[PDB]
């Protein structure tokens, strides 16, 4: 953890990285995960004090060390990839990077199930619904949304019916049910949507939720599908195939809908 | 037009110890037969041992043991430098000890089992650094060098004393072979590879001839580029191939 290493001195946040590397390497094969890389890593240009540039460089020489030899595979997490050093993101260090980006409607109602998996919910939840309405929230955002949703249904329960009758046992609680209306509060009260930059998914509007306009749809489906769903034929000729399309027209006509709808059909973000 | 620089070829006599001879040359050479010739080579690693055992095949290529190609050399095409050092000092002996193929399967003393039926009137003329194939069985293991007692090379007798508590390892010497980045590991800047050697082959190649000349040399080269463009391969082949000593700051 990037706090946990640059919390200690510097010397000592060293000689921890350097001890965490080592049994990383003794219990290879092993995954080093460092979170919040950017708090180890700055850019080299922000980073002020002397101490985090000596970590980054620490840090630079651990993983340079595992490189040469070693067998661990080091994970790291930011929150944007320019945010870390640009020699982190160097060839041979960090080859590769890996946009976790948000989680789509299917997304999100995929971490909602794996969120309700334990949680006794009743059958009027319509997860779908919910993961359909639910835009903003990442992940943990929907793991603090059904941990409103189980506290409020608690408060509802244990709150007004177990006061002085008798002690807690677990039929009470085995008892408990997660109903919509506690989704509906966690969703409008109780839930701040940390997402608010550029949404990276699969729109779900299709052909069929637009009208007309019948030929400019075979024309999308051309310049978008053929080049990515028949690549040879593309090779075949010596035409490199367009890589841009320009929709001009009176606002209202579904230019939106149009570049939705061809996303959707090749199933592209 | 160095009378010894002659090619080296195919071997037919598994053993290493042996080293071939060319009666035209020898005649040539003070050849004579005993412990050892000196076969020079490249980087230093050299193929000493007996001599004589071949004159089965033509001439202007020597008979060497394949297996003083890895060392000593690395592929055909090759030269060796042939000048006879016989008649080397009689130390203790020379280190007994296998390196990769004897933990598996009985060890016992790792000396008495396969190997001890070959030092027998051929008491190793050997210089460290050769390595060869020796077994009583299967016939494929190496022995390496572990130990020095004497620094230059000796002919073994018995009544010595050996040890081999040690274990046999990796291949960390067959990671050692694989090393040194070359020119053929460039690509994509053959004009700045061009412009590099340009720049350090008198600083390096020469030193004691620029040493003669009082003129001022590029002590300070600056590759700059994009990141991951082969600047620190550039130049670790760069002080490989000319033999300059590389240190990684
Ligand atoms: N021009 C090149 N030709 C061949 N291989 C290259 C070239 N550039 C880089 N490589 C390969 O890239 C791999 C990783 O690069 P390496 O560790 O040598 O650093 P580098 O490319 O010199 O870095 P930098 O540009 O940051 O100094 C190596 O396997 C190296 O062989």
């Amino acid at each position: 953890n990037g706090p946990e290493i640059m919390s200690k001195l510097a010397g000592e946040s060293e000689s921890n990285l350097r001890k965490a590397f080592e049994e990383a390497e003794k219990n290879a094969p092993a995954i080093i995960f460092i979170d919040e890389l950017d708090a180890i890593a700055p850019k080299r240009e922000k980073t002020h004090g002397e101490v985090e540039r000596r970590i980054v460089s620490q840090l630079l020489t651990l993983m340079d060390g595992l490189k040469q030899r070693a067998h661990v595979i080091v994970m790291a997490a930011t929150n944007r990839p320019n945010s870390i050093d640009p020699a982190l993101r160097r060839f041979g260090r960090f080859d590769r990077e890996v946009d976790i980006g948000i989680p789509d409607a299917t997304g999100r109602l995929e971490i909602l199930q794996i969120h309700t998996k334990n949680m006794k919910l009743a059958d009027d939840v319509d997860l779908e619904q919910v993961a359909n309405e639910t835009h903003g929230h990442v992940g943990a955002d929907l793991a603090a949304l059904c941990s409103e949703a189980a506290l409020q249904a608690i408060r509802k329960k244990m709150d007004l019916i177990d006061l002085e009758d008798e002690t807690i046992d677990a039929e009470v609680m085995n008892s408990l049910a997660v109903t919509m209306d506690d989704f509906r509060w966690a969703l409008s009260q109780s839930n701040p949507s940390a997402l608010r930059e550029t949404v990276v998914e699969v729109p779900q509007v299709t052909w069929e939720d637009i009208g007309g306009l019948e030929d400019v749809k075979r024309e999308l489906q051309e310049l978008v599908q053929y080049p990515v769903e028949h690549p040879d034929k593309f090779l075949k000729f010596g035409m490199t195939p367009s890589k841009g399309v320009l929709f001009y027209g009176p606002p209202g006509c579904g230019k939106t809908l149009l570049a939705k709808a061809i996303a959707n059909e090749c199933q592209a973000n | 037009n160095r009378p010894n620089r002659l090619i080296v070829d195919e071997a037919i006599n598994e053993d290493n110890s042996v080293v071939s001879l060319s009666q035209p040359k020898m005649d040539e050479l003070q050849l004579f037969r005993g412990d050892t010739v000196l076969l020079k080579g490249k980087k230093r690693r050299e193929a000493v041992c007996i001599v004589l055992s071949d004159d089965t095949c033509s001439d202007e290529k020597i008979r060497m043991n394949r297996v003083v190609r890895n060392n000593l050399r690395v592929r055909l095409g090759d030269v060796i430098s042939i000048q006879p050092c016989p008649d080397v000092k009689y130390g203790k002996r020379i280190h007994v000890l296998p390196i990769d193929d004897t933990v598996e399967g009985i060890t016992g003393n790792l000396f008495e089992v396969y190997l001890k039926p070959y030092f027998l009137e051929a008491y190793r003329p050997i210089r460290k650094g050769d390595i060869f194939l020796v077994r009583g069985g299967m016939r494929a293991v190496e022995f390496k060098v572990v130990e020095t007692d004497p620094s230059p090379y000796c002919i073994v007798a018995p009544d010595t004393v050996i040890h081999c508590e040690g274990e046999p390892i990796k291949r960390e010497d067959e990671e050692e072979s694989l090393n040194e980045v070359g020119y053929d590991d460039i690509g994509g800047c053959r004009k700045q590879l061009a412009q590099i050697k340009e720049m350090v082959e008198l600083p390096l190649r020469h030193p004691a001839l620029f040493k003669a000349i009082g003129v001022k040399p590029p002590r300070g080269i600056l590759l700059y580029g994009p990141p991951g463009t082969g600047k620190t391969l550039i130049a670790r082949a760069v002080a490989n191939e000319t033999g300059a000593f590389f240190f990684l700051i």
